[PDB]
RNA sequence: GACUCGUUCAUACUACAGUGGAUACACCAGAUCCCAUCAGAACUCUGAAGUUAAGCACUGUAAGGCUUGGCUAGUACUGAGGUGGGAGACCGCUCGGGAACACCAGGUGAUGAGUCAG
RNA sequence: AGAACAGAAAUCUCUUGUAGACUAAAAGGGGAAAAGCUUGUUUGAUUUCUAUUUUCAGAACAAGUAGAAAACGUGAAAGCGU
RNA sequence: AAGAUCUCUCAGGAUCGCUGGAGUUGAUUAAUAUAAUUUUACCAGGUAGAGAUAAUGAUUAGAGGACAGGGCCUUGACCUAUUCUCAAACUCCCAAUAGGUAAAAAGGGCGAAAUAACUCAAUUUGUAUUUCACUCAUAUUAAAUAAAAUAACUCCAAGUGGG
């Protein structure tokens, strides 16, 4: 079938994925101590991250970051085995919400829940 | 508060059908129709583009109090008959079918010159108009060069050049009518890879058309192109309601 | 509101109020005229039907609507 | 006293029920001009070429059209003289008036009469009715269909 | 059978379900070029591999809303009249006109122009 | 409902959201593919002239409406801008 | 006449209104112009009224529910169905009365031809105008009713502006 949960829109860093002011504070030092550093986000002080493709920079991000059921139906894992960092979710007919000719929206039916979420992070 | 409501529902209004749907926004609808009161009975050809996923379709229209009169159609599966077998969104068939709409609408009016008052040396000589059709105007985007080739059809209507690339370049364009923007894809792609190639133009294979046949075939196509012409009542509701009511007695 | 038992009670403190209210007032004695479903072959009638169903003070009655 | 323009929106200009930018395709294209009658209708949506408070609901001719602008000759009672005013208005607040479309389809009627009886070469009235006072008729009634009434006592 | 342009602008809305996908729609596939963004998400462009899972079409549900009709009620209300009544507040009467909510029953669209496939 | 910082000094995300926001002030009207908000390009907040409307004697001024003769602006596509 | 408008204006003045004269117009054909009127069409309304379970501002009670305060319970807030009374400065709905437009001959029909520097590929595409036609009820009538011209219209001037 082609229900499945799909990802777009992440971000990364060379580091252990500290969090918050620390993860800012460690950059400045490893600055200092080279000068090599990555790109701008978007965001309203400031650092550094690397910009990767989606499903790609959602497995990283995964293995970076290593009540059960924490999760909840925005998509949002926060830190586990909190930041600026981007993270995301999107069911497989999404595109009919954002999509300009003939609008409408995703059904009831075909909506995420919390429940097949919770499958897709035993599934891995 | 739940919001979603009986108050709520009784407030709302969700106004037009295609407003709903998501086409026919009346605020170009209203600007289109408009002229003045002692220009009455002319009326304002709409060259109507929209553009669907398997092709782009191009409609003559007049607004009338009854709904709209159309005049004259093209579709993008209309070119099969002209040899075009593929590529049916294609700058090149966007051109064509324009072209096409066009053409047998000067052809169905009579005489291929399309106005009286001409200049000696280098309908009137441009009157009919855009239908923006939802689709967002951006440079290359695909109702400009239906235009262009309805223009270069017969028909014309008002243009800039602000949706070409080099916004312009004249040989940039005539090579997206021609389709050699297509055919330079094509080719790069399967200079880098022979599997993705097969695997994406699929359908030109099995047709067994190169890039190089694309100018050729969109060349003959305007020459042809140019030569030619249930519901259930409540009696039922209620005995279904009442044998229900039953089964859950039973059920339970 | 009580029992009809005290109803000649309810009728005289109305009338003993009526000395405290400005110009011509009258007690009524009848809740079957009363209406709100308060007469009392309604109340037997709707309660053995189970028309009626209490939320506190008066009874609201079913209409044959909706799901369960 | 003390009046500027809109005076009385909470009144007059108050917005039908629901009817909120009402700008469909069909109400343009009338096109009777110059010798037609037109009311003249406020609409919630359009500000710019809106009447004065006196003028709405009120009916009278066109006597200039312009690109979205139409003259339209009204009459106003100004104390002792009712006199023709020159009111400028917009294409979204101008309404084709029916009064024109009663005598027209009596026109086309009568007309059609007229021609019937020409044919025939008769002499008839082709002019209105009265709705003149009633004639004699008759009715059966067994006693089942009558129905005896009297005043009610209180209850 | 499907689509495009529409019209009336909820009988056309919303919610929860089910049924349907020749041709068609759409979801879907990709980013060299035209293009566009932090982001091919959207938008543009180029595809046509899969699929009815959604959108979409249609129906269903002691669905909600909307929507007609009855009934509320000749009640409430009301123009003119009266050396009518009432201590006053007010209330009848003559000639006339006349509601609304609630409640009940029905209904849940119709349609112009063009096209494409059967 | 989620994210160590705004739960609780002007934040971040998804979902629900008919306007309950916003529209300088002043109260009311009107306004949701906008008249709100964001952005781009801009200067017509222009010159000349009427028919007129409001207040009204149907004088003024002031405030408007619908145009027209110009030159332009913007979209460039209809259009819209005194 | 004791309304109005402007006025160092409130015991006034001016200009409108309402008054008289004078003249002209056309009326005499029981009709046309015309009418503090109704008819039939056609409209405009948000006051009377009515509503709180439609919104706004209010506003009294309990009942049924999954977090907070007090000591597993109670008290609350909060949700849900309800419930009592409300506003003429609130409006879902909504009158009567009063008010507006309408009822054909200097015009209207359906046609041809003319005219243009407007319009439209389209100097008959429309437009508008014009010239020719053919022709619309009317012996009384294009719904009634009317000592409906005692009507119009122009002039000159009065009084009045405290009621």
């Amino acid at each position: 079938v082609m229900r499945e949960i799909k990802v777009n829109k992440l971000v990364l860093n060379i580091c252990v994925g500290e969090s918050g002011d620390r993860l800012t504070r460690a950059a400045r030092v490893l600055e200092q101590l080279t000068e090599q550093k990555p790109i701008f986000g978007k965001c309203r002080k400031i650092s550094c991250f690397v910009t990767v493709r989606g499903k790609k920079a959602l497995e990283i991000l995964e293995k970076g970051l290593k009540r059960r059921k924490n999760f909840s139906d925005t998509g949002n894992f926060g830190f586990g085995i909190g930041m600026d960092f981007y993270v995301h979710l999107s069911r497989s007919g999404y595109r009919v919400t954002r999509r300009t000719r003939r609008r409408s929206k995703i059904s009831k039916t075909h909506k995420v829940t919390k429940e097949d979420a919770m499958k897709w992070f035993q599934t891995k | 508060k739940v919001v979603k409501n009986k108050a709520y529902f009784k407030r709302y209004q969700v106004k037009y059908r295609r407003r709903r749907e998501g086409k026919t926004d009346y605020r170009a609808r209203k600007a289109l129709i408009l002229q003045d009161k002692n220009k009455y009975n002319a009326q304002k050809l709409r060259f109507v583009v929209r553009k669907t996923n398997s092709q782009v379709i191009c409609q003559i229209a007049c607004a009338h109090i009854e709904g709209d009169k159309i005049l004259a159609e093209a579709k993008s599966k209309e070119l099969i008959r002209y040899g075009i077998p593929v590529g049916l969104k294609n700058y090149a068939a966007a051109y064509a079918t324009g072209l096409l709409c066009a053409r047998r609408f000067l052809k169905s009016l009579n005489l291929d010159t399309q106005f009286l008052g001409v200049e000696k040396v280098t309908r009137k000589p441009i009157k009919a108009f855009l239908d923006v059709g939802i689709t967002r105007t951006t440079t290359g985007n695909r109702v400009f060069a239906a235009l262009k080739g309805a223009c270069d059809g017969g028909l014309n209507i008002p243009h800039g050049n602000n949706r070409f690339p080099g916004s312009f370049n004249p040989e940039q364009l005539r090579k997206n009518i021609l389709g050699i923007h297509v055919a330079e894809y094509m080719k790069t792609l399967q200079e880098e890879d022979n599997d993705k190639y097969k695997t994406h133009f699929n359908d030109y294979l099995k047709n067994n058309i190169g890039a190089d046949d694309i100018e050729q075939m969109y060349l003959n196509a305007h020459e042809k192109i140019r030569q030619n012409p249930k519901k259930l009542n409540a009696k039922l509701r209620k005995k279904r309601v009442k044998e229900k009511l039953a089964l859950y007695v039973e059920l339970q | 509101r009580t029992k009809e038992n005290f109803v000649s009670k309810a009728c005289e403190a109305l009338r003993r109020a009526k000395y405290k209210f400005p110009g011509r007032q009258k007690v009524f004695v009848s809740n079957k005229w009363g209406f709100t479903p308060f007469s009392k072959d309604e109340y037997q009638q709707y309660k053995k039907k189970g028309r009626i169903i209490s939320d506190g003070v008066s009874c609201k009655f079913i209409r044959e609507k909706g799901p369960l | 006293k003390s009046r500027g323009k809109r005076s009385g929106t909470r009144y007059k200009f108050s917005k039908k029920f629901r009817k909120h930018g009402e700008c469909t395709a069909n109400k343009y294209l009338e096109k009777l001009n110059y010798g037609d009658y037109v009311d003249i209708v406020c609409d919630s949506t359009q500000q710019k070429g809106m009447p004065f408070n006196y003028y709405h609901g009120k009916t009278g001719k066109i006597f200039h059209i312009t690109k979205r602008g139409v003259g339209v000759l009204v009459n106003k009672r100004v104390k002792h003289r009712i006199e023709q005013k020159k009111v400028c208005v917009r294409i979204e607040h101008v309404r084709k008036s029916r009064c024109n479309e009663d005598f027209l389809l009596r026109k086309i009627k009568n007309a059609e009469l007229i021609k019937e009886a020409k044919l025939k070469n008769e002499h008839i009235n082709i002019k209105r009715k009265t709705e003149g006072p009633k004639p004699a008729a008759m009715i059966k009634v067994p006693p089942s269909k009558i129905i005896t009434i009297e005043p009610l006592p209180f209850y």
